[PDB]
């Protein structure tokens, strides 16, 4: 309940909350230990899980395709493994948030699900504003260095949070950047990526 | 004292129910208050939900099972390759463990492929993947030494990730010989920064280690050494030295090199 | 019957199915008032029914009224009929017949009302203006440190349980800063173009902390300092960027308005032009600490020195380099 919406709102698709390409982690089993009035906070709750969802997904999905199978297709690229890395890096605070509320449930096992509601209302603010950024980049075919560009849009925002955020993915975006300027710099070395990274 | 006193005290509450002379009682307890006690009453009243749908043979599985430490050791059990009481070689319950499972799966098939330590870079590759081996075992049962449940699932969903992708690296034909070591060099070059990436980058630092020995060899006493076929120069008008990784560009060197040193041992 | 038996004879049930209430009785006053107010019911004509409903405890209530002042919405009670919440009357609690309980729900629900239009101007972005979305982080703010206090209070109900009016008298220093929100919200969604959506409402933030020059004041105050975060940083670009930050035209300045930053205006025009015509040949985080270590009195006047000094420097430079190797003179 405690344990059990705490797995669901992580990278499992749970089968409480039901997985669905139409409505995410659907609450529908009404339980007679939960009051009526949590299915809604529930409804509340699930979005963020579910955002939580794709974005594992996305990592999961996407990694040069498989294994190396010009440089279209779906969403691959250098840049593209690094932004698969930097989406880890900002799913990682919720999974040490999640592991804070499992040792408050240690501590007072009576709070109710408002309670978990309202202590991940934080990532509220930050993860449905990143996910338009990511389904930006899935629906249009920006794969690229523009992928850098259209975080770097975003990633000059209005909160926080979501600054962080889109500073850990734009920060290991520039990393193989700058690598493959010094391989431009010092070796003198061009399509280091084939057609990927400023150069014809 | 304690549980009697609690049971008699009058409340601070008085009801709009009713009012004037109470003899008090307490509080009437929520629904979700106390969250993990309940779940097999209704673990058996969401089969029964599911029953008169489907008909009256569908069932789920798990209405509980077991501890919380329990299931903890038996899911830590997984990762090193145990199967569970459930496998062999609440309802969401399978819904964590069938990524914990996937991750475990795959862990078995680079141990089952390091069974044995054929061709020379070959066994580098093992061995080098033997050292990450090392590192994961030491990783487990150190940090979660039967914590809870989902401790399990966090600590190793940044880390199994990073072993499914050595999975993919992995046959479990598969190359060998030079074929194998072209392979993983190319493979550098195609992930320049991943999480994956310094995994590949001390794969390919031992794997290069004989292909040095190698090279060292026509060098320093003029010999030409292949055990399998596993070096890249393999086979005259005066030398039968071997003629048609490296460039081609130092390899002409090293097949001139050995010529010379031929030469210079009669010297 | 074994399992369902176990959940209604220990919990509720009889709260969201209609049922006769398991909470303990005996006979005669609070025990049992049901033959006494039946009494009183038959005596004084119960019209032609006896007035009987599905009844529920305190505490259910007590929970739900913090539940919808909490911030979530959408109870059992306080249903939202077609657009405001308010009490659900087909319930009965048997002393006051309901009616007197009715008036005080009704104006709680009547603050819920005001929660509501909060968290819908919550709810119409997760789940851009850039001067709204500013707004709405510094009502977070607001609500987190809000909302923890009324899950601390909902915790002593199960550690024996306390009565309604000491939590609703427990909640007045946020109530009173609720009705100064109400006020604040209204003409913020009371509204053409997008620099004067935004004016209606700046303006409005701008004269209310007159109107409290307590614990109000200092709340407007950092409310007010984080919806201006867009102006500050646009400014900023403009001086140091050398331009005007577009929006469709968010900015004041075509390239009436508000008076937060009028009394220098003059200042920041000939800053921001005196860059680019500099370049045809921060400054928020230097605010901030101010903000860190009498609102809108002596406050205000330091702001000026901010802006006046980076203008000098800009404009002075400017002047200079036109003085010399073209030498107007």
């Amino acid at each position: 309940m405690i344990h059990e919406l705490l797995l669901a709102l992580s990278g499992y698709p749970g089968s409480i909350f039901t997985w669905n390409k139409r409505s995410g982690l659907q609450v529908s089993q009404d339980f007679p230990f939960l009051h009526p009035s949590e299915t809604s906070v529930l409804n509340r709750l699930c979005r963020l899980g579910t955002d939580y969802i794709r974005f594992t997904e996305f990592i999961e999905q996407y990694t040069g395709h498989v294994q190396q199978q010009q440089g279209q297709g779906g969403l691959h690229g250098i840049y593209l493994r690094a932004f698969c890395t930097g989406l880890d890096s900002v799913l990682q605070p919720y999974r040490q948030a999640l592991l804070d509320l499992e040792q408050e449930f240690l501590g007072d096992p009576h709070l109710s699900i408002s309670h978990v509601n309202y202590f991940l209302d934080q990532f509220q603010l930050l993860f449905p504003s990143v996910m338009v950024v990511v389904e930006q980049i899935k629906s249009q075919k920006i794969h690229g260095c523009q992928i850098l560009e259209t975080v770097y849009k975003h990633s000059c925002g209005g909160l926080p949070p979501v600054r962080s955020a889109l500073e850990k993915i734009l920060a290991v975006c520039h990393g193989v950047m700058y690598k493959q300027l010094s391989a431009w710099m010092l070796h003198g070395l061009l399509l280091d990526q084939h057609e990927e990274f400023f150069i014809k | 004292l304690w549980e009697a006193a609690l049971t008699y005290e009058a409340s601070k509450r008085r009801c709009w129910e009713r009012v004037g002379c109470p003899p008090g009682h307490r509080e009437e307890p929520y629904l979700t208050e106390a969250g993990r006690d309940a779940f097999d009453k209704f673990c058996r009243l969401h089969q029964g939900e599911l029953q008169l749908l489907a008909g009256g043979v569908l069932q789920a599985p798990q209405p509980v099972l077991v501890k919380e430490c329990e299931l903890v050791k038996d899911v830590l059990n997984v990762l090193i390759g145990v199967v569970s009481a459930t496998f062999s070689l609440p309802e969401s319950i399978s819904s964590l463990l069938s990524e914990v499972a996937e991750y475990g799966t795959c862990y078995t098939r680079l141990s089952h492929f390091s069974l044995q330590p054929k061709g020379l870079v070959f066994q580098a590759f093992t061995s080098g993947l033997r050292r990450y081996l090392q590192y994961y075992r030491a990783c487990v049962l150190s940090t979660p030494p039967t914590l809870s449940l989902l401790t399990i699932g966090f600590l190793f969903k940044k880390l199994g990730r990073q072993l499914r992708y050595l999975a993919e690296l992995c046959g479990v034909a598969f190359p060998t010989g030079v074929k194998l070591l072209s392979y993983l060099y190319q493979e550098a070059l195609h992930n320049c920064s991943n999480e994956h990436y310094p995994v590949l980058l001390s794969l390919l630092k031992t794997s290069c280690e004989p292909y040095t020995r190698f090279i060292h060899d026509w060098v320093y006493s003029g010999v030409f050494r292949d055990a399998y076929g596993e070096f890249m120069i393999q086979v005259k008008l005066y030398w039968t030295h071997g003629y048609v990784v490296f460039l081609k560009h130092i390899a002409h060197d090293i097949y001139v090199c050995g010529k010379t040193i031929n030469l210079l041992k009669l010297c | 019957p074994d399992d369902r038996s176990w959940l209604e004879h220990h919990v509720v049930h009889q709260y969201w199915t209609a049922r006769p209430s398991q909470f303990p009785h005996s006979l005669h006053l609070h025990s049992n008032l049901a033959a006494v107010w039946d009494q009183h019911l038959y005596s004084s004509d119960p019209l032609y029914v006896p007035d009987d409903r599905v009844l529920v405890t305190e505490t259910q209530v007590i929970r739900e009224t913090l539940w919808l002042l909490s911030g979530v919405k959408k109870l059992f009670i306080f249903q939202l009929i077609d657009g405001k919440v308010t009490v659900r009357n087909n319930i009965i609690v048997t002393h006051l017949t309901h009616s007197c309980l009715r008036s005080v729900l009704e104006q709680i629900a009547a603050y819920g009302q005001v929660v509501f239009r909060l968290q819908e101007f919550i709810d119409e972005v997760m789940g851009p203006f850039r001067t709204y979305q500013a707004f709405m982080w510094a009502l977070y703010k607001y609500f987190i440190s809000f909302k923890e206090e009324l899950a601390e209070i909902e915790k002593c109900i199960i550690n024996t349980t306390i009565t309604l009016a000491i939590v609703v008298d427990k909640l007045a220093p946020r109530l009173s800063q609720l009705k100064v929100l109400h006020k604040v919200f209204s003409t913020g969604v009371a509204e053409t173009r997008n620099v004067v959506r935004a004016s209606h409402l700046l303006n409005t933030l701008y004269k209310a902390i007159l109107e409290y020059d307590e614990q109000t004041v200092s709340l407007l105050f950092s409310l007010w300092v984080e919806t201006v975060r867009p102006y500050l940083q646009t400014v900023d670009e403009w001086i140091v960027h050398g331009h005007l930050w577009d929006g469709a035209r968010e900015f004041i300045i075509q390239r009436t308005m508000v008076s937060f930053l009028k009394p220098v205006l003059k200042q920041i025009i000939m800053a921001g032009k005196s860059m680019q015509l500099l370049k045809n040949l921060e400054l928020d985080d230097v605010h901030d600490p101010l903000l860190a270590i009498t609102f809108e009195l002596t406050l205000r006047s330091c702001l000026y020195p901010h802006i006046d000094k980076q203008y000098l420097d800009c404009c002075g430079n400017l002047m200079q380099t036109l003085k010399k190797d073209y030498r107007l003179v």
